[PDB]
């Protein structure tokens, strides 16, 4: 039971963790928001 | 996998009929000369790989061996 | 990564690589989900015809890099594997069908800004997400192109890229190509006059592709990198284990001390 799935996941110590947004980020939301 | 341009006849898995793989159990039949490649059955021969890079850095000693 | 861009520090915190540990060698990458755990795609530990099953024995993770060939001292973590899980039923003599596997820290590694685990999406954030249109994230080490052409783009990158990539629908998928196509695999890239581009290539192999959460805000790993038919290649897509699919299998290996 060695876990892999914890509950600090995919929060990224320096972009979301410190409220900071990635580069490119937009991007992927843009698509999520244009719909399917 | 990636897969690729069969570079020799025989060859097994590699992309034959266009970008089109030739599986296991066929034959890409490199075209000559402006002719067309042919994946025909028959048991033939993979492509090499198992691969990349060349020029990593030296790690702390014993990890490798 | 066929036409992506450098990744920044920290993008990519669960990217790890698959160290062949000699012959010195960039093997594949794969993601990292406890902090003892790792997930790769399968064909990259045992692939029967290119004379592929590899052993702890024989490779090395390292977790929290940047750098292809850079050793980075004071940043990324070597750690020696214990345990290879393969899928009970992973098919290389046909499509590579559930071309899954999972690995095991010879010691639970420490997290830094350079280390964090991904998520493993859940019947809402997959049911939600998956939905063809919809970018997907890619990373990796691999080249640039294909050079069995001997190629101009030195393939190789000298630091960790990213592509993004729209998930694309099923019918379309099957279209591409020869090989039959599984429920155990969703395919990613253009259509062919998208005028946008990309896909993964050599060695982004068993490599993530995860998709953001606007519900919650997290890192997704949707996907493994699992096969190509030419990277790039136009009118031609790439296709990714599906994960959501085989969550369950992972599942029962993780406790197995359970049941």
């Amino acid at each position: 039971t060695f876990g892999a799935g914890e509950a600090d996941c995919g929060l990224r110590p320096l972009f979301e963790k410190k409220q900071v947004q990635d580069q490119t980020e937009k991007e992927l939301f843009e698509s999520y928001i244009e719909g399917r | 996998v990636v897969y690729t341009d069969c570079t020799e006849s025989g060859q097994n898995l590699c992309l034959c009929e266009g970008s089109n793989v030739c599986g296991q159990g066929n034959k890409c039949i490199l075209g000559s000369d402006g002719e067309k490649n042919q994946c025909v059955t028959g048991e033939g021969t993979p492509k090499p790989q198992s691969h990349n890079d060349g020029d990593f850095e030296e790690i702390p000693e014993e990890y490798l061996q | 990564i066929v036409e992506g861009q450098d990744a920044e520090v920290g993008l990519s915190p669960w990217q790890v690589m698959l160290f062949r540990k000699s012959p010195q060698e960039l093997l594949c990458g794969a993601s990292l989900i406890s902090d003892r755990w790792v997930l790769t795609a399968a064909h990259c530990l045992l692939y029967p015809p290119w004379d592929k099953n590899f052993t702890v024995d024989d490779l090395l993770v390292r977790i929290g890099k940047h750098s292809r060939t850079r050793y980075e001292r004071k940043v990324e973590k070597i750690s020696m594997l214990d345990k290879i899980y393969i899928h009970p039923r992973y098919n290389w003599k046909e499509n590579l069908d559930r071309d899954i596997a999972l690995l095991k820290l010879k010691r639970p590694i420490e997290l830094s800004d350079y280390i964090h685990p991904v998520c493993l999406p859940d019947k809402q954030t997959a049911a939600k997400l998956l939905h063809a249109g919809f970018k997907g994230r890619v990373t990796g080490w691999g080249n640039r192109r294909e050079t069995w052409t001997t190629s101009v783009a030195e393939v190789q990158p000298s630091v960790l890229q990213v592509v993004n990539l729209p998930l694309v629908e099923r019918p379309v998928c099957k279209a591409s190509t020869r090989i039959r196509i599984t429920d155990n695999m969703f395919c990613a890239g253009y259509k062919p006059g998208e005028g946008k581009r990309g896909d993964a290539c050599e060695g982004d192999s068993g490599g993530p592709f995860v998709m953001k959460s606007p519900y919650n805000n997290r890192w997704y790993q949707m996907g493994i990198v699992s096969w190509g038919e030419g990277c790039d290649r136009d009118g031609k897509y790439g296709f990714y284990t599906h994960v959501f699919r085989l969550k369950k299998w992972i599942q029962k290996v993780i406790d197995r001390l359970g049941s």
